[PDB]
């Protein structure tokens, strides 16, 4: 896929 | 907060010969926060439709950017690049000089 | 020779101005290959390397957008700041590589207003951060087991991806273009000239250019411009030094990059 799934901070 | 003053350097893309169409560059780069303003100058007056890299930095988070027109040199036309960020006061004019 | 691909994520609040913007650019070494931004008018002409073959992908962007947006929410709080300013969240992830297409290493972290915030360590399993703001990150990333999540990308999509595109772009991102060389010399008064050394056309961007005086390093007296893109995908350098008029002959110019079959020597004319 493009990119990775980020996360909240 | 934390901020960087831009680098500036206007140079051309290929090496300058006059009456050969070439393209003008300013490239930014080393500053923080990211809004910055940048206007590339023939004899003192504001180029058009002047394109842009997309935003993105370097490994120490400062950022950079390309500005970029066609221009063709010629022996009298002055070429310039005026940068204004919030860290600087006034806005900075940089001379295209074809040795540097 | 070695190749990373990285992400270089920037989200910026600007209160009074609408949601925040994000923008995401990928690279593979020093071209890029991808780019979102929130606020691109055309969210379909969205730029592409031409070695490039997806709306699941263009969703994670998406998705990435509304997250970065969360987390800036969540990082005023954390450091207890007004609504009223512009701040900022940078990202940077991806894996590098070596000539063979194993991991090198893998990277993900973060910096808030241009300081390191978090990263995930080397081993891909921990996270260290700056600040007490940053421990509450960690503390919620440690309880979500994002690390695992982070490491199985990196170790498997971002190394495959990154093969696949190597693969797919062969001919221009594994090919190094060698810089090239000419020295100048301008006098600056009856006593002294500037020695300028130029490096131009090379890809990738590293290179290493020096001036030696009787083969003596001058690293303090060398003016040294950073890299810069010639926007044909190639980069420009220079080095310069201040010589004593009628000295020249014993400075060279010295010349390093994956392009070139040889290092160069070289001597103003």
């Amino acid at each position: 896929a493009f990119a990775k799934k980020k996360y909240c901070l | 907060m934390i901020q960087r003053t831009p680098k500036i350097q206007v140079y051309s893309r290929h090496p300058a010969e006059n009456g050969k169409s070439n393209f003008l560059n300013c490239y930014v780069s080393g500053f923080h926060p990211s809004d910055i303003e940048v206007d590339l100058l023939k004899n003192g007056e504001r180029i058009e439709k002047v394109e842009h890299s997309d935003l993105s930095f370097s490994k120490d988070w400062s950022f950079y950017l390309l500005y970029y027109t066609e221009f063709t040199p010629t022996e009298k036309d002055e070429y310039a690049c005026r940068v204004n960020h919030v860290t600087l006061s006034q806005p900075k004019i940089v001379k295209w000089d074809r040795d540097m | 020779g070695s190749h990373s691909m990285r992400y270089f994520d920037t989200a910026m609040s600007r209160p009074g101005r609408g949601e925040p913007r994000f923008i995401s650019v990928g690279y593979v070494d020093d071209t890029q290959f991808v780019r979102f931004d929130s606020d691109a008018a055309s969210p379909r002409e969205e730029p592409r390397a031409p070695w490039i073959e997806w709306d699941r992908n263009t969703q994670i962007f998406k998705t990435n957008t509304q997250t970065d947006r969360c987390s800036l929410r969540n990082l005023r709080g954390y450091y207890n700041q007004s609504e009223a300013g512009s701040h900022t969240l940078q990202s940077m992830y991806g894996c590098d590589v070596g000539p063979d297409g194993r991991l090198l290493r893998g990277h993900n972290q973060y910096a808030y207003d241009g300081k390191d915030y978090i990263a995930l360590n080397e081993d891909l399993r921990s996270w260290t951060a700056a600040d007490t703001a940053a421990q509450i990150t960690q503390r919620k990333w440690e309880a979500a087991r994002v690390a695992e999540q982070d490491r199985a990308y990196l170790e498997g999509t971002c190394v495959e991806w990154l093969r696949r595109y190597l693969e797919n772009g062969k001919d221009t991102l594994e090919r190094a273009d060698p810089p090239k060389t000419h020295v100048t010399h301008h006098p600056i008064s009856d006593h002294e000239a500037t020695l300028r050394c130029w490096a131009l056309g090379f890809y990738p961007a590293e290179i290493t250019l020096t001036w030696q005086r009787d083969g003596e390093d001058q690293t303090q007296d060398t003016e040294l411009v950073e890299t810069r893109p010639a926007g044909d995908r190639t980069f420009q350098k220079w080095a310069a030094v201040v010589v004593p008029s009628g000295e020249e002959q014993r400075y060279t110019c010295h010349v390093q990059h994956e392009g070139l079959p040889k290092p160069l020597t070289l001597r103003w004319e």
